[PDB]
Parts: C-alpha cells; structure tokens; sequence
C-alpha cells in the first residue's frame, strides 16, 4: 500500500555559517579583512509605560503611580563606530547536494519511490529555478534582516572557493536586485547554475558571501538575538542579549537560512507580500497567519503524500516548493 | 599486609570511560578494589614472570571529568548514555543507567620478591608499564600516550634505603613526581570514632548514619557549617556475605566453573583524599586486599597508614 | 488473639478490594459483577492467592537493576554484622528494613495481604510460629492451613537454584593464599530505599524544610538542616520502573548517589599571572579551596580557649591543607608553558618565579638555570606566610594571651616543612 | 493563570506564553509594588508552590536586605 | 554433547580514545600539533512547528495560535572559526592481541573448542581480510561521518608508535578510498598487516588516526551529541547537546568504533547502503531495521553455534563476519 516511512529525516542543504559582522568604511570595503568586529556592548534604557491597559489599572491615580516610579533595563546592543558607515556581514555557504536521499528512514520501499520521485523531477526539470531564486537571496541581501530596511546601498560580493583559492567572484548590488521579483541575469544565472551543480551532487560547491550595507556612523545594528529564561536582579535587568561568538557580534545560520528559504511565491494566498520562507504549512511568525494550511490542499506534509505515496504528481512550482523542502531539510515523519 | 621491598610508579595513566557510579550508594571516583584488582591482573599477567609479586596500590588521581550533565531547575545531576545498538526487531532496547568518567591517575604498585634482584629496576618498570598500557583499570581503556611532547616512563624506587635520609629524599622526589593529586586512603578509625561521638550525642545510630553526617554539608543554628577533617568521601569498603559459599560448579551461569561463587553485598567506609606530602611514608598509601573468606567481609583497606 | 476478628480483617480487606475493583470497572451490566464476586469474595480467592504467592518473592537484594535481560536468583538474606570497624552496609539495618517485592504487577496485591496488622503485628511473622488463632482464622480444614501456610511464607526463601546471570556482575577476589571467589554482588534495594528515605528526610522534610527557612530569615532554630550537593540519579527502568522491584516503583527510578569525588574533579583551568604582583593575594588566594579555607581560619581565629589545645591541632592541620594548595598550586603551574616567566612585563612577582616556573632552567642553559640552584629559593613561603597573617582575626585579646604565640608556633613549624619542601625542587 | 500575592509581593505572569524547550512556557514577574526584582521563564505545568519557590530565594534575599538596611540603632 | 557457554564475553579489540577535534588552515597540516582546539558553544533558536499533524490539530485557528506561540531552544552547536577551514579530528587506536580470546568462559570444553576455531581461523586466512576492512576504514575517515559529508578534501595521516616514535606513517586520500569499495592497495596491504599482526599478537599496537577535512571557513562541524534523557522534567532544557573532554569538542570512541567496524557487506539483504557496523542481529541504527535476523542462518549466534559446536563451518565471508564480531566483542550466552 506504500505507507510513508515513520522517520524520514533529512539533511540540510545549502549549509550556512555564523555570519559574523564587522565594521568599516565605504571604498575601503576591497580590503575588509581586517575590519574590526561590532562588538556587542551594554546600555541602560528607562522604560515607560506604552502597553495596552488591561481595564483595570485605567485609573489615573495607579497609571501615575506606575509612571513615577518606572522600570530600568540593561540591554546589549550592537553599533558601528562613529567612524564606521559600512556593515559587513560575512559567512560561508555549502551547496551539499543529494536532496532526494534522507539520512534516515524506517522503509526501504518509501525511500527508494522517493528517490525515484525526487530522480524524476530532476529529469523533467532539475534544480534550476530552485537554485536561481537561492542565487536572487542570496544576491538581494535579506540575510541582512534589519540591516537591510535603510540601508543607502547594499553590495553583496559572493566567492566560489575552491581549493581555498577563489574559482569565481560575483559582485550584486543588492538593492538593485529586489526582494520580491524574481528576474534573469547573466550572472545571476551563472550563479544559479553553480548552486545547481552543487546541488545536483557533481561538485563541491563552498560560497564565501560578504555583504556590505552603508547604515550610517554609529547607527544600530541588529545581530541575532538570544533568549533570555531569567532577569533577575544579580544579572541587572537583562532584557536583551545579543548573540557573539568570540567578541564579535554575529548571526544565527539558521537565521541566513531562513532568509535563504525565502523563495515561496506560490501559496495560495496572494502574493502581494511577496515571497515567504520555505517551511512546512509555509508559516511566517511576523505575519502570524500559515500559508499552505492543511486544510487547503497546497502544504508540503500533503502534496508529498500525493505525489510519492500515490503518484499525484502537482503544478511545476508546487513540487518546486516541495524539492525546496527535502533541501530544507526537517524531522518529516509522523510518530 | 606487608612492607613492599620496592615501590614503583605507574605515571600518568589516562583511562577513558571508566564506571563512575562506584557503588549503589556513591557516584564519582570508581572503587579502590577496581586498583586492587588492576594491580593484581598485572601480577597475573605479567609479575610471575619477572619473579616479582605486586601487592599494595596508591592512587592519586591526578584529573577527573565526570560525563554528567545538570538539568535545569534541578540541583542534582543525571548521566550521560550511549546509544546501545538497536534488537532484533529494529526497536530501541532497554537502557540501563551506566555512567563514564575520564581520569588520569598515577599508581604507586608495592613490589617484593627476588626478582628485583634479578633484574635491572628499569627493565621490570617498563614491563609492568607495558603490560598495563593494554589493560582496563575501572572499566576504561589506558590512553598509552601516543604522539606528545615527553612521555613519562617509570621509577621504581628501592624501599630498603641504605640511610634515612637517603630513603626520604628518595620519597620525597617520588612524592614530588605525583604533585598534582590526591592520595585517597581508607579511614575505619576516624569513622568508628564519629560513630561513637554521635552514640555519645545520640543512641542507636548505626554507622551508615555516622557516613553520610561525614559526607553532608552540617549548618548548625547560632548559620555555619559544620567542619570536617579532610574531603572525606564515602567509598565502597569492600563486599560482605549475602550467602554460604557455593561449590565451584555450584553456582549456575558463574564466571567459571572452578571458582567458588557467594553472593555479596556492598560494604561501605569513609575515604579521605589528602594531599601526598601530609604522609609519613608512600607506602601507608598502598591499597592491600584484605579477604577474610570465613566470614565475607572481602575487603580492601589502607593498613600501615597511622 | 481471637481467629475472629483475623477472619473479621481479612474479610473486610476482600470486601474492600472486590468494591475498589468494582468501582474501577464501573460494570452495569455483561454480568461482570458475577464474576468479579466468584473470584475474589471468598476462601477460594486465598486459594486464588496460592497461584500468586509463588510468582512473588519478598528479597532485601536483588539482581533486576543489573540489566532487566538477566534471570537470577534474588536472595533475602540480612548479612552478618562485621568485626571490624568503621564500615556499614546492609547488616546496620535492623528494625528499620523494608523488604523489596519482585515477580509480577498483578500478584502485589497478596503482598498486603501478608503485611497487614490485624492483631498489632505483621502476619508473615505471625505465620511463621504454629499460633492457637493462626491456621484456624483463614482455613477450616487442617491441611489446607498447612498448605496455605507454606506457600504464603515461602515468599521470604529464595526460589529456584542459586545462580547468577551472566548480565550480572562477578569479580574475582584474591584468597591470602592461592585461592579466588567469584563474588557476584547484588543491588542492596532496601538500602538504598532506608538511604533515599533518609536524603527524602534531610532534602524535603517539614523540619528540613523549617530550618531551611529559618537559615534564609537568617533567625535561630532547636534543630540543623543539610544539603547534599552533587547528587546523581541513576533510573533503572527506563520507562516501566514498576518492571524492577515494587521499591524501585515506591521511588520512580531515581537511585540518588552520593558525590564521592576527589577533590580535583572539578578543576576549572591553569591560569599564569603576567600582570600582577603577588601570587598569594591575587590569583592564587581567588581559588574558592583557600577561601574557604581562609574563612575557616578567621572563624578559629577569634574564639574561646576551652577546647584551645584541641582546636590548635584541629587549626595546625587547617593550616597544612593552605600550604598543601600552594603545592597544588604549583603543581598545576607544572601544567603550564616551560617559559612563561621569561616574558617580558614591568612586574610579574620575580622574587616568587624562581618557584613558580621550574621548567625555565631548562629553557636557559645559564642564564637562569644555575640561579634557582645557587639561590635554593625557600624564602617565598615566608611571602606567603605574610598572605597567611593577613589570614589571622585582627584581635588584641589573642596577641595579649598565649595563643598568638601557639598560632606563631604553629606557622612557624608549618612553614619550616613549605621551606624544607621548597628547598629540594631541584633533584 | 493568575497572580500569586505574597504580603506586598505580587508574582503576575505575562499572559503571552512561549514555548522554551518543547513544553510551554510562561515570563512570570515578581514585584514589590511598582518595582519588578526578578523576572523568570517558568513552565505552565508549575504549581503556584512551585512559582513560589522560585522566587522564594529572592523573596528570603530582599527580606534579608530589608532588615540590614532598616535596622534600629543599638546603644550599648 | 558440547554445550554453548552461559557467560561468553570477549574484550573491544580495536578500542579508540575520543576523537578530539581542533581547527586549522590546510597545508599548515604538518604543523597540527599546536592547532586550537573547536569549542562548542550555546545558542538559541526560535523555529516554527513543521512536524507532521495528526488530523485533529489541522484547523486554521489551532494551528495559527500554536504559530502565535513561539517555539523557542536552546541547542549545542560546534562550529569551525571564520579563519579555519580545516578541521582536525585526532585519535588514538590500540589493537589488542588474543582476538579470539574470550574474557569469561564457564564451559572448559567450549573454551578449547573457540580456540581451536579460531587458531584454523588463523592458520586458514588470518585476519588479513578483516584488517584490511578495519584500515579501509581507517583509511577513509568514516569516523568522521557528517563531517565527511560536504567536505572537499579529507586526508588521513596514520602513524604506528611502537615505543615513544613514529615507526610507520601511513597517507592516504579518504576521498578517493570509497565508503562502499574494499579495493587492493600495498600502503592499505601494509596497514593491514600491522593490525593483523597486533590481533595475532600478544600485547598491543598503537596506532595514530589523524583526519583532515576541508569543510569550509567557519562551517559547522558535527562532534557527536550527548544521548541525555529529559525523564519527564517539568522544565525546559536544552534540545541538543554535544560532547567535550576540556573545552575542545570530541566525538564518542563507541562512534568511532561503529564506523570502524562498517565492514559486513555480506548480510543475506541487498547491499544499496554497502557496508553495515559489525552487531549481532546485524542492527543499523540509521535504518531502524536489523538485517541479518535469526529466522535466516546468518545471525552472529546461530553461525557461531554451526562454526563451533556442530562443525558446520560457514562461508568465508560469514566466517569474516564472526571473527569481526569476535573483534568487536560483545556480552554473550544463554541462561
């Protein structure tokens, strides 16, 4: 009857680094090897009220007692130099390859009519607008988060390494190249054939990206953020923690991930906002809402029991959402 | 039970995943008998052969990790597992709780017989050393330091000194090549006596109850803590009877059939690791077996300590 | 006394679990309640109870924690008090025994029925004297007393053959002359059920926790509390503790093991102090072994004479374990870089670094080899032994009495055996 | 759930809840009036004993400082 | 009548220590011994659920609120620096002698008929064939599993220490030495005949395994994780966890044993994975399906019954598999 396997984990391709942010200035960007690191220092910040009441504290008296005696909080907060405009961001990509096989699995006949499925759509049409809109995300700085929202100009220089000797260097202006349009260009297309080669498994492909975003002197930067369990008073009102590896700030791969997965155009819903991350029920934690909810049948948990389990083969660009996620890579399988 | 001849120093030895939880009452440093039994294997296997016996371990323990881990909102501790391989039926199997520490502990073995005048101290050293770089000591593999900057061999010191103050210079140079340790000794005196300073504060308390008031942290009331005289750990004293000793083809399913089996239970005591220059000789630190085969009481000690 | 009122209880205890069972079914109808009441309202379930009393097994240590795919012999034997002192066991349980029940989830039920106190005492020993009200209270016939009688207590004797399972543990002990015994140990369960009751006492008691509130309103108290730190669980059944022992189902896995550990088993790194002045008061005295140690000296520093002499001695050996750490401390300083202290800095303590870094004399062949060999540096403890006054109260009732003076003697002595031990580091 | 008061002590959680770990979660917060002193991640499978007896150590530590700091003067 | 042993345990031979992993740049690979060691650090994730839902929980209300609710983690992770692309992964290898020696034997009878077996074992072949596999595997660094996956160049360096120096460095290329393939080499032959000669032997050879692969500057390297049970705690813990000695990440010498000993490529099932790890009733792990079951007549237990006690010696290839099994060790005998 084919039933689907119990564990069918996969591996993750399009393995990303901590992308590690330093500092300079513009025009001095070719030598930025030696750029010093944003270092993630502490500030303190006085908090006001500006919540919603909850009905019962609306009373003028308790509000102004709150609001004489207010809340102090220690928070890391991660800035240029005042001599410093341009934001690097630097961090190493692995186009892996091998998405159709999963590291485990519990039947053997799954396995092998996924691989048949996974083999068919790379003969009929491989990983190629895959890799270009992996090529457009990583060529449009979106890896910067909040780096990226005003910046004056962002360049995005990507580095084929091989051999540790630079094979290729591609250089984007990432703002030129937007975050919702998915375009051709010569480049661009040279760079999305090499993430397909990477991914197609013949060659080893290792992309050094460093993206360079003018922000201003001094201006906040927004690394990653960490979690926080207890504030405490011994640890001084720790509201905020930022994430540094060795007095460096820097982001989370998996942040670089997400933002690398952003290639869903094709959910059901209206592609007015654009492209979403590449997950399973297609869901966004800003917007809050699920794309591809298992109701309506467009989610990858569905259209992956149809097209391997009972050969309901879907649309061009839904099994392209549905190879975008055996190279995401998760814990799929039920218990 | 006797005064070794000889003491030679097994250096720094490296064992892997040795068995952590020493005993069902302890967890930490594995048992003295697992040093009486590695020193006794090494007699069997290769002391017979040189004409020499070896009786008597010192150890001292120089690095220990424990591959345990705190889990949060708890102040206990749990231990790290490894992945046994799955049955039969591709299903996980039952786990049973083992927990593995790395040491680096450095032996002090008691050697007497003729042989050590039948061959050169250095030859016999790097025998014993040897043999026992292919041997397990608590249940971990020996890391016979392989590829580093300077191994270390032996130094079998000749404990019939021809003058006093040759024979304690020579221990303590033997002391100061295992510095940076503790040599951990058994202490059924100052046990029995906290058994009776407590009898004297309150009747019927068994010596259980005296071991764990010498291993808790005391807070006594005007808030301080109750001292103590050294680290003074509860180690397993050996194994006492649960049961007549069987004939050797008695017991079903026994390691072999020509050793006589007897169900035993754990015996307890207070240990106390102190640093090795607090001692008169090294060789109050030796760990001797101690049988007793009459009446159980299997145990191993630290005789000729105080 | 009277076999009534025993026919009384046991009766009442049927009547109370054909009701529990009842009430767990909640059967209306299918005719359960007929065959619920033709099992277990009558002798017949004590016959019922035959077939149970077999399978279970009242045992003090058993083989079950040792791995659950080992079939052996779980023994109940109290082991024979030693002559020897200072060591415990099993045997120093007395009156305080409970003893562990293994065998089936199903037959546990007849193990209350062996545990009740109907006449003021437990009937297991009750059933093993020949009593007027025994064997008349729950059988008629004579036979079927005795009958019912053996079988209810061979709970207590171990069945089958004595044997040992290969999965379970055995190590050979060496006889004084040529001889071994193979010694399989066995899991003391009652004494770790009377030890993690006592850790249940110290850890989560009322009066525990009564004194530990006391300690954090930092106010008096009749009574002590304790700790236990570093405690480790070791859960035997993975996810069925109830498949171990009925004990391991009292306490849900959970074998609380106490920390024995030496005293390095924590150690936190090696450390050199380029930029500093004195070892003593800024990098080794920042240990948390010499602070407390420290603490412990000002505490016995200022107090009363009574026990002096004693507590002198107690002190004369508080004062070695210090000096001991400085070796300690050294001794870890033999972990480090051979040259470090032929770095370049305007003060890095060289009035100490001919003992702080041995392996130097083999970094410079003259240059500072022979220097520590001429010098014979054992001076420094008397540095330290400045450290260690300012480790002693600040009191002019102790300078005015003798036991500054038995303090100075006592740091005298200790640090002439630091000197003598400082002055032979070069064979 | 809802607020834990002990004398001018008030434990309110956050009435977002997270889900640290895999187990929901929720920040609760423990005041002295107007000022907070601990906030901590505690899960919604808690007792209110247990919400206690997290901040109990805080709650012992603030008492503590309280009667070192208004302390009434001694005459000898 | 020969009965079988009720206790029949034989010591690990080829016991590894922990592979300790470092970091470095390739070409400084002869220079290793000072490299830093990696170090494995915190970091937080916050990930949306993707799990497979189980039909009760697919309605847009319940799952948007589990979305609103953020899932939050806090994971090990271990990655290379940002100016090291090699990582170094160094243990240590004890070939222990009297391979067919068992450590407990009841039956003297069955202990002289194991002996005989394995010595016209030895006299027959030797341990040529599985010491080749064993420095096959050696020879390809299996051992360094996920870390071998994406990498670009891994190299082994073995070096044999008799007494306190190098008495034989061995080179090879684990890239091009196959994971699947037990090909013919004279450095392999040699390696080979050193551990056959360190399993006939008796006292030990010590071996150095150390194994450099070019992941990628800053990539994530793989130590194993820590099996550490949550046990059913009311508070949150840590999903993963990985494994140090002191501040320098290390993966399990029981791992590095199993890629060691992925050697039987003769279970009765097809061999599209290759080679399997040496287990009774031939468990794979990665599979959740034990190959070699005892309903055929080629389980370890059933053939070493056949080989010993009725005489029914086995082909050559299962004959290889109950002395790697005799190798590897293991707690046997019925009650």
């Amino acid at each position: 009857i084919l039933s689907t396997a119990s564990v069918l984990a996969f591996e993750r391709k399009l393995d990303p680094s901590d992308a590690l942010m330093s500092a300079g200035a513009w025009a001095q960007r070719d030598a930025s090897q030696e750029w010093p690191a944003v270092t993630v220092r502490e500030k303190s910040v006085r908090g006001t009220i500006s919540n919603r009441l909850k009905t019962k504290d609306r009373d003028p008296a308790k509000l102004d007692a709150s609001i004489q005696s207010p809340n102090l909080q220690t928070v890391d907060v991660a800035n240029l130099p005042s001599d410093a405009d341009t934001l690097k961001v630097r961090f190493t990509l692995r186009v892996l390859g091998g998405a159709g096989t999963p590291s485990a699995c519990n039947d053997a006949a799954y396995r092998d009519k996924l691989l048949q499925t996974v083999a068919t759509y790379v003969n009929d049409q491989g990983f190629a607008e895959l890799a270009r809109r992996y090529a457009h995300n990583l060529a449009n700085a979106r890896f910067l988060w909040r780096n990226r929202v005003g910046a004056e100009a962002v360049e995005v220089r990507i580095n084929h390494i091989r051999q540790g000797e630079v094979a290729r260097a591609w250089r984007f202006d990432a703002l030129a190249i937007g975050l919702r349009d998915f375009k051709a260009d010569a480049e661009l297309d040279a760079l999305a054939e090499l993430i397909a080669s990477g991914l197609s498994g013949s060659g080893h492909v290792l992309l050094e990206v460093v993206a360079f975003a003018r922000i201003g002197d001094g201006q906040e930067v927004f690394p990653s953020q960490e979690l926080i369990l207890d504030k405490g008073d011994k640890k001084g009102q720790k509201s905020k923690t930022l994430y540094s590896v060795r007095d460096a700030a820097a982001i989370h791969s998996q942040k670089i991930g997400n933002a690398l997965r952003t290639i869903d155009t094709w959910y059901p819903d209206e592609d007015g906002l654009g492209p979403i991350a590449v997950e399973p029920y297609g869901s966004v934690t800003s917007q809050g809402k699920a794309y591809r909810q298992p109701k309506q049948k467009l989610d990858f948990y569905t259209l992956l029991d149809n097209w391997v389990l009972r050969d309901e083969a879907p649309a061009v660009e839904q099994q392209h959402y549905v190879i975008a996620n055996l190279i995401r890579g998760g814990v799929f399988g039920e218990a | 039970v006797t005064d070794p001849e000889a003491l030679l120093l097994l250096p720094r030895l490296s064992i892997q995943n040795a068995n952590a939880i020493s005993s069902p009452l302890t967890w930490g440093f594995p048992s003295p008998g697992a040093f009486t039994g590695f020193v006794h294997a090494l007699q069997r296997r290769v002391g017979i052969s040189l004409d020499i016996e070896l009786d008597g371990v010192g150890i001292v323990c120089h690095r220990f990790e424990a591959q345990i881990s705190q889990p949060a909102g708890k102040r206990t501790k749990v231990f790290n597992l490894t992945r046994n391989p799955l049955n039969r039926d591709g299903s996980t199997a039952a786990i049973v709780e083992e927990g593995r520490a790395h040491l680096e502990v450095s032996l002090l073995l008691g050697v007497h017989g003729d042989g050590l005048d039948d061959h050169p101290a250095q030859e016999i050293a790097r025998q014993v050393q040897e043999q026992a770089g292919a041997m397990r000591l608590a249940g971990g593999s020996i890391l016979p330091w392989c590829n580093e900057r300077f191994p270390a061999p032996n130094a079998e010191l000749l404990m019939l000194g021809g003058s006093d103050e040759q024979r304690r210079k020579n221990q303590r140079r033997l002391t100061r090549r295992l510095l940076p340790g503790f040599a951990l000794v058994s202490r059924e005196a100052l046990l029995q006596q906290h058994l009776e300073t407590l009898r004297t504060t309150l009747p019927e308390a068994t010596t259980l109850d005296a071991l764990l008031d010498l291993c808790r942290i005391n807070f006594e009331p005007p808030w301080q803590v109750r001292d103590k005289p050294g680290w003074l750990v509860p180690i397993p004293a050996g194994y006492n009877a649960l049961s007549p000793l069987y004939l050797p083809g008695e017991v079903r399913n026994a390691r072999d059939r020509e050793t006589p089996l007897r169900f035993v239970e754990n015996l307890f005591g207070l240990g106390e690791w102190l640093s090795p220059h607090r001692v008169a000789a090294l060789s109050d630190l030796l760990w001797y077996h101690h049988a007793e085969p009459d009446k159980g009481l299997y145990r191993w000690s630290t005789p000729r300590f105080v | 006394p009277t076999w009534q009122e025993l026919r009384q209880f046991i009766e009442s205890f049927i009547q109370e679990r054909l009701q529990g069972k009842l009430d767990k079914l909640q059967p209306d109808e299918d005719d359960k309640r007929q065959t619920l009441l033709a099992t277990h309202r009558r002798e017949a379930w004590l016959a019922d109870a035959a077939r149970r009393v077999g399978q279970l097994q009242l045992v003090t240590h058993t083989l079950k924690p040792i791995h659950p795919d080992a079939r052996g012999s779980n023994l109940h034997s109290l082991p024979q008090a030693p002559g020897q002192p200072g060591l415990a066991g099993s045997h120093e349980l007395g009156d305080r025994l409970v003893s562990d029940v293994v065998g089936n989830a199903a037959a546990l039920d007849v193990f209350k029925f062996l545990s009740l106190q109907y006449q003021g005492k437990n009937l297991l020993n009750w059933l093993t004297e020949d009593s007027a009200e025994a064997l008349q209270a729950l059988s008629d016939n004579a036979e079927q007393a005795r009958e019912w009688r053996q079988a209810f207590i061979g709970i207590t004797t171990v069945k089958g053959a004595p044997a040992s399972h290969s999965l379970a543990k055995q190590l050979y002990f060496p006889l004084p002359g040529s001889g071994y015994h193979l010694l399989a140990p066995l899991f003391p369960t009652s004494l770790v059920h009377h030890v993690h009751a006592l850790l249940r006492e110290a850890r989560f008691g009322d009066a525990a926790k009564a004194a530990r509130e006391a300690r954090s309103r930092q106010e008096s108290w009749p009574h002590g509390f304790s700790e236990y730190p570093n405690l480790a669980i070791q859960k035997f059944g993975g996810t069925k503790p109830q498949n171990i022992s009925q004990l391991n189902n009292e306490r849900r896995g959970e074998n609380w093991l106490l920390p024995s550990l030496p005293p390095n088993w924590q150690r936190q790194n090696v450390n050199a102090p380029m930029r500093h002045s004195s070892v003593f008061e800024h990098d080794f005295g920042r240990t948390p072994e010499v602070s407390r140690l420290t603490r412990t000296l000002q505490r016995f520093l200022a107090k009363t004479v009574h026990n002096n002499l004693a507590i002198r001695q107690r002190r004369a050996q508080l004062v070695a374990q210090i000096c001991d750490e400085a070796l300690q401390y050294a001794a870890r300083l033999r972990e480090l870089e051979p040259g470090w202290s032929a770095t370049p800095g305007c003060q890095l303590h060289d009035a100490e670094q001919l003992w702080l870094d041995p392996l130097r004399a083999q970094t410079d062949e003259t240059f500072l080899q022979r220097r520590l060999r001429g010098d014979w540096p054992a001076e420094v403890g008397n540095r330290f032994a400045n450290w260690l006054n300012r480790a002693v109260s600040s009191d002019s009732q102790i300078l005015g009495s003798p036991e500054a003076a038995q303090w100075s003697q006592e740091l005298s002595k200790e640090l002439t055996m630091f000197k003598e031990i400082l002055e032979d580091e070069r064979d | 759930m809802n607020a834990i008061h002990i004398g001018p002590f008030s434990i309110t959680p956050a009435a977002r809840g997270l889900h640290y770990g895999g187990l929901p979660h929720h920040q609760w917060t423990l005041y002295y009036g107007p000022r907070e002193m601990a906030i901590k991640t505690l899960p919604d499978s808690y007792t209110s004993s247990e919400v206690r007896d997290e901040f109990s150590d805080i709650i012992a530590e603030f008492v503590i400082d309280a009667r070192h700091r208004y302390a009434p003067d001694v005459l000898e």
